[PDB]
């Protein structure tokens, strides 16, 4: 019954020295069967980021959502959207069913192609907007995260860095954790590249 | 009474004609040229501004060529206002059909629904049509580079090279003299560049004066590149082809 | 009863033309200058005000309009139907903007937006075009400053000065001299205010000038201290003062 | 040019609205009827046109009252009237189901006046073919109004209009300038059927059957009811007396 | 002139006219005869019912709106059928809601004020038929006339169609002693066919010509047709 | 086409000749009135004209109480004016309901101008024959005065007239202000400025009043109404004992 | 909530409590119960605080614009608009209404408009949770045609014993009084109501 | 809940489902198909609540058949899922949600590869080389985790599909009468006739 | 969340905690509880955090919209007339507490609007899980005739009480002071008195210590 626990997984992004990174876990289950092995919620419109935890249809929906709006977007604009814009985006998105909600919990991160300061976001169901300097976590294991991310986190890391830290966040918070886990993903993100890597975890 | 004032925009002549889609493709003739040519590794949209001045600023300026999405854009002649209520309608369509299937609109799809909605203000609703005319130049995996056209009736149809607006016959016909084929992009442009410089009611075809795209399938890439050329490159490419 | 007025007014005539949209221009042909430079660091735009009798108050009429803090609207034409337009526009700035990404549009978007409410009143059952031209000027993050004038079909085009109205002709032929790509604003208030003094019949001073800058940020007229990223709107109207100080250097 | 006439809201160069004018010529080929106000209430009556002997005597009433004290007597198309009075019925209803009170003749008056108006402004509706003289007694006196297809309406001292209305003002003001003091509704009633009687005569060819109704704050109690038996023939005599 | 004026019923001409009312009036002078006439006791209908070809059916023109009301049609035969079914329902209220037989006065206020509707309103058209109601209620015997211009009046007796005139000058005499049969259905009904001869040029009335309808104290609307209205040739 | 004298559309010169009609319109009534700002008020005379005896007095004017603080006179047919008055009082209330505060003056004759506008746009609505003088003393611009008419348009004046002879009364206003350099008579009491409103339309129209000749209507701070025969006797008087 | 609404020879006056509560908290100790619909038509509020206000603020409209329109409304008009509301919208209101007002030939009037819409005209009434603590004192100690000084007494006494035994009332005590005189407004502190 | 199993090999679909439909107390058919083909290598098989499930396949297939005829070509597998997929999602905050699962096999011609999605009644889709809905994933999820190779002949899957089918007559409590297969591959649809007994 | 207004004589000053929290971990130890209506217009929010700022956006919205419409600076009344209307109608769906004071062409003011509609004014309220510690404060220190300085102290005391005493409420305290004459002055993070103490130790943990499988590049143009 609660939609927010039904398929499990967890997402989490930090920020550091002109970087932020954002990753999650790969799982998809329906209760206690584990069904996906391989099942991202991250996603990127241009340079900007945006996880999601939850209900995983509407996980799917909100992604299709916001690259429709993304879409039109570059083509009135002329432009790609940036992190704080797409942000105001999500929330006013998710507020527009204020009273019958995506069970979801986006968490958005990216670099400003103008201004290069490194920008991540949260919200909760139904639009308020957590704008962070640290980090922000999501998803069933979004105790243990906070767990790891406040002991764990200190400023100014640089992305080599970084990726630790994130990575071995959510490792330790996903064991903890009966419906997130089944693999893992880290994104880290500078202006020129972002990459892509794959964490060995614990596949129970 | 109310009818007292109606022109019933929807009605046939004697002859089995839509005096409104008559008299809005008239209203088009008057409009710049725009063309398109259709190579084997390209397509090539160019268009003729009409009403220009020293003043007005053509870096920021965009009233012939539109993108639709990343894989189709349409050149326009008629009321630029009218143009943009229909591109902005045909820009959503394409989205909503990416949302349902995952996949890019098919070319055909995008323009079948554009002309259907023209179509409409033709059948019923008692409202002017829309005095547009579009060339679509679009990529696609099962026809792969297309041009087509669409005007005020709602009728669409497909063509490796065509012209709109005013003067139409005359590029037409320079256009079924020129054209081959086998032919190439950089030699499209010329084709292209050369066709309006033959219909120009001005002068000289000067940059200032045009609009220029083309759609590129890169062979060191594989995604279909839609470039709008920028005011030195149209200069550039006016220069390499001779005009000057 | 009811709006049984349900099909266009503006029809295609047999030549082209749509009739009721050429007349509107005409309307617009008839009414009082309003002209628009830009320069490399801000926009101006003015007008003249024509004192429908000196019985009546001048100031309590803006005929040179706020849309955002960053846009600034004048117009040639009924001015009625400029008064509405505004009240649109700056309700439409809000609705299909601000309230969805919380920053206010970029000028072309919003002159996009006012454009299209007029093409509506081209086509749209039972109503009759708009009998006004503007000449919308603005400034934004990521396309610096712009000028744009809007044409009653709902058409649009982006200028690096023009005029609009009665003296429109010799007066776009003044700009073109004057102008260039190295103007800094206070030249181009000053340009305006030749080629306005052109179009002025009568009486010139700030009490029958009303001109319009979009340039530097002015906190100053924010009326809170505080947040570092609002910094100011860079819409200012100038006093009847500040343009005489300029006048008064002819 | 012309034209001007031949739909409602219009407005002819001289800011005239011709349909509401040829509405009135339908009321002035209409019977008369009257409104005499006095020191504490209104009387209307009404000439009624026997078109034969086959019309059952007294039957066809015109007068009608809205609420309980309230009125209306109107010239011209009967239809007309009556539709004008159905809505001062719900008018006043919807007055007192959210006031308790009963509709004040001034309030109830307006009601009846934007009405009117109303159909003076869209071409999807012709003006009322109808002047209706009405009032009654509220909480602070008497109260008598005429109001005109164009949606005019004003208070009056006394009041006529149809065939007779000349002859009846004449009359009308011929009781104003005599009696300043006002007039005793017994007395008014009486002089109400003089001035029907006497103008009849702009139409002396048909005999017709008098109506009078009032409504007095003495006599009537504040509420509208018909003029009937002895009270009616009294009238009636010191009519047909004074005739000569 | 008239032709610029007589487009609507929106339109009112400069003399003060409505000229589509006025053409709907007309259908009724096309139409066939009818006479209503009542006494204190009974209301009687008698029609001229027309034929089209020796090989076709009378026209119905008498209408049974409830047990205590009725009505014959002059016109055209569709808006007859419109009004006849509101007079139907508007009965059927008065019955089911207030336990109450609709008074014909009551009756006559509201057609006359639905007619109306369509002489004052765009694209609509007058309704093309006049009636003659009949009916007896708690105040006796009724007689109302009906026209599309929206007026309704109550008589003791009168006639409309085509040929209209004959009878109605004829009840016009016969006044004084029709309005006197009291309690004789039989004598009214021939007072009727009388008067309905009046207004004849074509052939003598017959069985399958004639229409009569009668209501009164203790006689419910009955509709007599043919066979049974031969006593009264 | 050749309909364009008939609905609101555009002639070929540019022009809406029906709103054109409906500025000819108000003038039908034949009644001139004015108004000037005080120190602290706003006046506004316009003139009563009685034709018929059988009428009651009391019951003619087109001067409307619109809300507590806001006043409005009408140059144009009754039906119409009463039209446009309802609808004031109606938009008046509901900013109140909505706002919170009473609705300024300007704002109540831009809401009113508005309304206007659209009937020259919208081929079903006919515009309506008037013109509306609001006056008040707002409690943030002082006293006021605008003025909206059928082509939509309302702007604020130092004083202003309206009717058939407006351009008399106007210049002769005009020539005051030019005399005076201010913007509103320098006058204390409203009951003054009321006498030079009378006296000025009496120097202007060269015509003399009597008590059943004029409708007056004042705005002082939270307060509009409209004076009594008797009121405008006194004012009579004081100015039969000047001039 | 604690308010009365007392006519008298001159008029009638109107007086409430000043305390709000979120069960047993007190929200605010110092409000004003007593509302102006007319110039001279006020309320006494009991119940929810947003209904009360929500009705109030209608009627008020309600009634302005009946002035524009047709003149100066009657106490009557002002409670039939409140029952109206109150009837119409019963299943969603929590709102007992007690409405009164001066007026040159009625003089003072007071009408109460309970829970279920109903409209009843009375000499006096009372109404919020200490009300029924006050039934015996205020039927005991109420007598018609009293003068002001006397019914600014007798509400001061009864309001008084109702603030002493109900939780939910306090604060200081309002009135408002109303005649030809105007409208006054009248306060008492808890240290001197207290001990009376 | 009947049973509903998938599995893609390296050149096919196979999709396998039970024939039993009963109601309350007893088996009213043991021959059932709860499959529709939705184009002609694309099939659909699906479990849920009873009138629901053939009343959501049959409105697909109508939907991918004019699409089919309307543009004379054949959706991608990938296609005709996302479009399943968001005729659910938008269902699941309808009035009355189908309540339906289905999995969608298809041969993709153009990619000239074979693909299997699940797809539940709340719009939840993913794409996989086995699937199942119901109980049944709880015994063959963990038998295929073992015995599956993504290299497998469609024998070989068929013989797999077996395995799943044996363990699940074993161990599930209800007897749903055995299932029809179906292979999806370059060639169409064809039924394993031959599964009741191989 | 702790929120408080306090009038003072000539103007009025809000604060309020910087404390969000999912149940009974803190989402947001910062997070900003002030909203500007208009320039000179604020509110302090508490009770469900997107619709205090939803409420908050909409009626800022209309309020911009007013201004330009009627060409004057907004009025508090027109904000609390709005906020109140909005809420009211919602039935408490909305759950937005809130204290709206600002200064405008008529004065200073200060009311509280609760979720269902209804409003207060007053010379100092408080709201939030924390209105109890700050109240108490309040009805401690409060007296008229304040100056900004004392008005500042009082308000940002009892955010105080709240942060310390109630659960409900921490980290800063943010003040926006509002006096007639000059513009409108928003102190974020006036006091900050919760910073946490530096770590024991680091775990920057050395790189190597996590496995990766594969490792790509994206792309994240067009
Ligand atoms: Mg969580
Ligand atoms: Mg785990
Ligand atoms: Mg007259
Ligand atoms: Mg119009
Ligand atoms: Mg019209
Ligand atoms: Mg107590």
């Amino acid at each position: 019954s609660d939609p927010s626990s039904i398929n499990g997984g967890i997402v989490v992004a930090m920020t550091g020295k002109d970087c932020v990174a954002i990753a999650c876990d790969l799982r998809l289950g329906s209760q206690s069967l584990g069904v996906s092995n391989k099942f991202e919620k991250i996603f990127h419109y241009g340079h900007v980021f945006l996880g999601i935890t939850g209900l995983a249809t509407d996980v799917t929906t909100l992604n299709e959502m916001f690259r429709y709006k993304t879409n039109l977007y570059k083509l009135k604009e002329e432009r790609a959207i940036e992190p704080e814009t797409f942000t105001q985006l999500v929330s006013s998105s998710l507020y527009e069913r204020r009273f019958g909600p995506y069970f979801v919990g986006p968490v958005v991160a990216g670099i400003n192609s103008k201004s290069g300061k490194p920008f991540i976001a949260g919200f909760d169901l139904i639009g308020c907007i957590d704008e962070a300097k640290d980090f922000i976590v999501s998803g069933t294991a979004s105790d243990q995260l906070f767990g790891m991310c406040e002991s764990l986190y200190e400023p100014n890391l640089e992305p080599e860095d970084l990726f630790e830290t994130i990575s071995q966040a959510l490792l330790n918070a996903a064991d903890r954790d009966a419906l997130s886990g089944w693999g893992a993903v880290v994104y880290i993100i500078k202006k020129d590249e972002v990459v892509k890597r794959y964490l060995k975890m614990r596949q129970d | 009474g109310s009818r007292r004032y109606d022109s019933r925009t929807t009605i046939f002549s004697p002859e089995g004609r839509l005096y409104q889609v008559e008299y809005a493709l008239e209203s088009i003739s008057h409009a710049g040229t725009a063309i398109g040519i259709m190579a084997s590794d390209g397509i090539v949209l160019a268009a003729e501004r009409k009403v220009t001045s020293t003043l007005l600023e053509q870096d920021t300026s965009t009233e012939k060529l539109y993108k639709l999405n990343d894989k189709i854009a349409v050149a326009v002649a008629g009321l630029t206002a009218d143009a943009e209520i229909l591109i902005n309608t045909a820009r959503i369509h394409a989205q909503n059909y990416l949302k349902t299937y995952n996949e890019d609109i098919p070319v055909e799809i995008l323009v079948r629904r554009l002309s259907d909605i023209k179509q409409g203000y033709t059948q019923h609703g008692g409202l002017r049509p829309f005095g547009v005319s579009f060339i679509y130049a679009g990529y696609d995996d099962r026809y792969g580079y297309q041009l087509y056209t669409s005007n005020p009736s709602g009728n669409y149809t497909g063509w490796k090279a065509i012209s709109v607006g005013a003067n139409t016959s005359a590029a037409q016909t320079l256009l079924q003299m020129d054209y081959k084929d086998d032919m190439k992009v950089d030699d499209a442009i010329e084709l292209a560049l050369k066709t309006l410089s033959k219909t120009t009611d001005s002068s000289a075809l000067t940059y200032d004066r045009l609009e220029f795209a083309t759609i590129r399938k890169g062979a060191n890439d594989g995604e279909v590149y839609q470039k709008i050329f920028k005011p030195q490159e149209i200069k550039d490419i006016l220069v390499k082809t001779g005009i000057t | 009863m009811t709006d049984r007025y349900s099909f266009s007014l503006t029809t295609f005539s047999p030549s082209g033309k749509l009739g009721q949209i050429d007349y509107a221009l005409t309307a617009v042909k008839q009414g009082v200058t309003s002209l628009g430079i830009k320069a490399t660091n801000g926009v101006v735009i003015a007008t003249e005000k024509k004192s429908s009798s000196p019985l009546a108050m001048s100031e309590t009429l803006s005929k040179v309009s706020l849309l955002t803090p960053d846009i600034g609207a004048v117009y040639s034409g009924m001015g009625p139907d400029y008064r509405v337009l505004v009240d649109k526009s700056r309700k439409v700035a809000h609705t299909s903007y601000k309230r969805i990404y919380g920053e206010y549009p970029p000028t072309k978007l919003l002159v996009s937006e006012v454009a299209k409410i007029m093409q509506e009143a081209t086509q749209s059952g039972g109503v009759r075009p708009f009998g006004v031209s503007l000449l919308i000027a603005g400034h934004d993050e990521f396309n610096g400053f712009s000028l744009y004038q809007v044409d009653p079909s709902g058409s649009y085009f982006p200028w690096k000065a023009t005029a609009i109205g009665k003296g429109s002709v010799a007066a776009k032929t003044f700009l073109e001299k004057r102008w260039n790509d190295e103007l800094e604003l206070e030249d181009a208030i000053h340009i305006a205010l030749l080629t306005l003094k052109e179009s002025v019949e009568g009486e010139f001073n700030g009490d029958t000038i009303e001109l319009a800058i979009i340039g530097d940020e002015n906190p100053d007229l924010l009326g809170y201290t505080g947040i570092p990223t609002d910094k100011g709107p860079r819409f200012r109207k100038l006093t009847s003062q500040e343009i005489n100080d300029r006048l008064e250097a002819l | 040019g012309t034209g001007y006439d031949l739909s409602n809201s219009v407005f002819s160069p001289d800011g005239r609205n011709f349909q509401v004018e040829y509405a009135v010529k339908a009321v002035e080929n209409g019977t008369t009827s009257i409104g005499i106000k006095c020191n504490d209430g209104v009387v209307f009556a009404v000439e009624k046109l026997i078109t034969s002997k086959l019309l059952v005597p007294q039957k066809n009433v015109k007068i009608q009252v809205v609420d309980r004290h309230i009125g209306c007597v109107y010239s011209g198309l009967i239809p007309d009237g009556r539709h004008l009075v159905n809505r001062g019925r719900e008018e006043a209803a919807s007055f007192k189901k959210l006031y308790k009170t009963p509709i004040p003749i001034p309030a109830f008056a307006d009601r009846l006046g934007q009405y009117v108006q109303a159909h003076t402004l869209y071409n999807s509706v012709r003006p009322f073919g109808v002047s209706t003289i009405f009032g009654g007694v509220d909480k602070n006196g008497a109260h008598l109004y005429m109001l005109e297809p164009s949606g005019s309406y004003w208070g009056y001292k006394g009041a006529a209009t149809g065939k007779g209305r000349q002859s009846a003002k004449a009359e009308l003001e011929k009781l104003v300038d005599h009696h300043p003091e006002g007039l005793s509704a017994r007395e008014a009633v009486k002089q109400a059927a003089k001035i029907i009687y006497l103008a009849h005569e702009d139409n002396k060819e048909k005999d017709f059957e008098l109506e009078i109704s009032w409504c007095s704050l003495s006599e009537t109690n504040g509420l509208h009811k018909f003029v009937k038996g002895d009270l009616l023939q009294e009238a009636i005599d010191f009519a047909q007396k004074e005739i000569n | 002139f008239r032709n610029n004026y007589d487009g609507d019923t929106v339109t009112f001409s400069p003399t003060g006219r409505l000229f589509q009312v006025e053409y709907a009036l007309e259908a009724i002078k096309q139409g066939s005869v009818t006479v209503g006439l009542r006494s204190n006791t009974h209301a009687v209908l008698v029609a001229l019912k027309r034929n089209a070809d020796e090989l076709s059916s009378y026209q119905k023109k008498i209408i049974k709106c409830d047990e205590h009301m009725g009505l014959s049609l002059a016109g055209l035969a569709p808006d007859a059928r419109v009004l006849s079914n509101y007079l139907r329902q508007q009965c059927n209220y008065s019955s089911l809601v207030f336990n109450r037989k609709l008074a014909v006065e009551r009756a006559g206020h509201l057609l006359c004020d639905k007619a109306q509707k369509n002489t004052q309103s765009y694209g609509g058209r007058p309704y093309g038929v006049g009636l003659l109601i009949i009916g007896y209620d708690k105040s006796g015997a009724h007689l109302l006339e009906f026209q599309p211009s929206g007026n309704v009046t109550e008589l003791y007796g009168t006639a409309i169609g085509a040929r209209s005139q004959g009878a109605k000058t004829y009840l016009e005499r016969t006044l004084d002693t029709f309005i006197k049969i009291d309690g004789n259905p039989d004598e009214l009904i021939k007072a009727g066919v009388e008067a309905i001869s009046q207004s004849l040029r074509d052939e003598s009335l017959t069985v399958d010509n004639l229409s009569i309808a009668i209501v009164g104290k203790d006689t419910p609307f009955t509709i007599y047709d043919g066979e049974a209205v031969a006593k009264y040739i | 086409a050749g309909y364009d004298r008939h609905i609101t559309i555009f002639s070929p010169e540019g022009r809406l000749y029906q709103v054109e009609y409906a500025f000819k319109a108000t003038n039908q009534t034949n009644i001139n009135s004015l108004a000037v700002r005080g120190k602290d008020c706003t006046v506004v005379i316009s003139q009563k004209k009685v034709p018929d005896k059988l009428l009651d007095p009391t019951t003619v004017s087109y001067i409307f109480c619109i809300s507590r603080t806001i006043g409005m006179v009408v140059n144009g047919p009754i039906p119409d004016a009463r039209n446009a008055a309802l609808r004031a009082k109606a938009e008046a209330a509901e900013f109140r309901y909505k706002y919170g505060y009473d609705m300024p003056c300007d704002v109540l004759a831009k809401r009113m101008a508005n309304l206007s506008q659209i009937y020259t746009q919208r081929a079903y609505m006919r515009p309506l024959g008037v013109i509306l003088t609001f006056v008040s003393v707002d409690e943030e611009l002082g006293p006021s005065i605008y003025k909206t008419d059928p082509a939509g348009y309302y702007v604020g004046y130092k004083a202003t007239a309206t009717g058939p002879k407006q351009q008399e009364i106007t210049t002769n206003l005009e020539n005051h202000f030019k005399k005076s350099k201010i913007d509103h008579i320098n006058e204390e009491s409203w009951e003054k400025v009321v006498e030079f409103a009378i006296t000025h339309m009496i120097d202007a129209l060269g015509t003399e009043f009597s008590k059943n000749d004029l409708e007056v209507g004042v705005a002082t701070k939270d307060k509009f109404f409209t004076l009594s025969a008797e009121n405008i006797e006194e004012r009579l008087v004081a100015i039969a004992e000047q001039d | 909530t604690s308010i009365m609404a007392v006519t008298f020879k001159d008029g009638v006056i109107l007086g409430a409590d000043s305390r709000t509560t979120t069960g047993a908290y007190i929200a605010n100790r110092v409000t004003d119960k007593l509302t102006r619909v007319h110039d001279k038509i006020w309320c006494c509020r009991s119940g929810s605080a947003a209904d009360t206000q929500a009705i109030a603020d209608i009627v008020q409209y309600h009634l302005e614009l009946y002035t524009s329109q047709y003149g100066t409304p009657s106490t009557e008009t002002a409670a039939s608009v409140f029952k109206e509301l109150c009837y119409e919208n019963k299943d969603n209101l929590t709102a007992g209404i007690i409405v009164a007002g001066y007026d040159d030939k009625n003089k003072g009037e007071v009408y109460t408009i309970p829970l279920g819409g109903s409209v009843h005209k009375l000499p006096y009434a009372i109404a919020g949770s200490g009300s029924t603590f006050i039934y015996g004192y205020c039927d005991k100690n109420f007598r018609e045609n009293m003068s002001k000084e006397e019914t600014v007494d007798f509400i001061k006494h009864s309001l008084s014993q109702a603030i002493k035994w109900d939780g939910s009332s306090g604060g200081v005590i309002r009135m408002v009084v109303l005649t030809a005189a105007g409208v006054e407004r009248l306060i008492f502190y808890p240290d001197e109501y207290e001990q009376l | 809940m009947d049973i509903i199993l998938g599995i893609r090999v390296q050149d096919s679909v196979i999709l396998a489902s039970s024939k039993a439909v009963t109601r309350g107390i007893s088996v009213l058919k043991d021959s059932d198909d709860k499959t529709r083909q939705l184009s002609p290598h694309t099939l659909m098989s699906f479990a849920g609540e009873a009138g629901d499930t053939v009343q959501f396949a049959e409105y697909i297939q109508a939907n991918i058949q004019l699409y089919s005829i309307r543009e004379d070509y054949e959706l991608s597998p990938q296609a005709v899922s996302s479009f399943v997929r968001q005729e659910l999602a938008k269902s699941i905050r309808s009035r009355r949600p189908y309540q339906v699962n289905v999995l969608i096999g298809g041969y993709d011609k153009k990619k000239n590869k074979p693909e299997l999605y699940q797809i539940d009644y709340l719009g939840t889709k993913v794409e996989l080389p086995y699937g199942a809905h119901g109980y049944s994933g709880f015994y063959t999820f963990s038998l295929l985790d073992h015995h599956y190779r993504p290299d497998m002949t469609t024998e070989e899957g068929l013989d797999l599909l077996k395995l799943c089918v044996q363990e699940l007559e074993k161990r599930m409590p209800m007897d749903f009468k055995g299932v029809i297969v179906k292979i999806v591959d370059k060639d169409g649809i064809r039924q394993v006739d031959d599964f009741q007994a191989q | 969340t702790t929120i408080v207004g306090v009038k003072f004589n000539n103007g009025v000053v809000i604060a309020a905690d910087t404390r969000s929290t999912q149940g009974p971990i803190v989402a947001d130890k910062n997070c900003a509880k002030l909203h500007r209506i208009s320039p000179k217009i604020w509110c302090a929010g508490a009770g469900t955090a997107a619709d205090t700022e939803a409420v908050t956006q909409l009626i800022g919205s209309n309020i911009e919209l007013h201004s330009l419409y009627t060409s004057r600076e907004p009025r508090v009344v027109s904000a609390l007339q709005m906020l109140k209307q909005h809420l009211f109608k919602y039935q408490g769906h909305i759950g937005a507490y809130l204290i709206v004071a600002g200064v405008d062409p008529t004065g200073s003011h200060l009311f509280s609007i609760h979720a269902h509609g209804s409003t207060d004014v007053g010379y100092y309220l408080s709201l939030g899980s924390g209105s109890l510690a700050a109240m108490a404060v309040l009805e401690s220190h409060w007296k008229q005739d304040l100056t900004k300085e004392e008005a500042i102290k009082l308000a940002s005391d009892a955010i105080q009480a709240g942060i310390w005493n109630d659960l409900g409420s921490g980290s800063n305290v943010d003040v926006c002071v509002m006096e007639i004459g000059k513009d409108a002055e928003y102190l974020r993070n006036y006091l900050t008195p919760n910073v946490r103490e530096e770590k024991q130790k680091s775990y920057k943990f050395p790189r190597g210590t996590t496995a990766v499988l594969k490792e790509s590049i994206v792309n994240i143009c067009d």
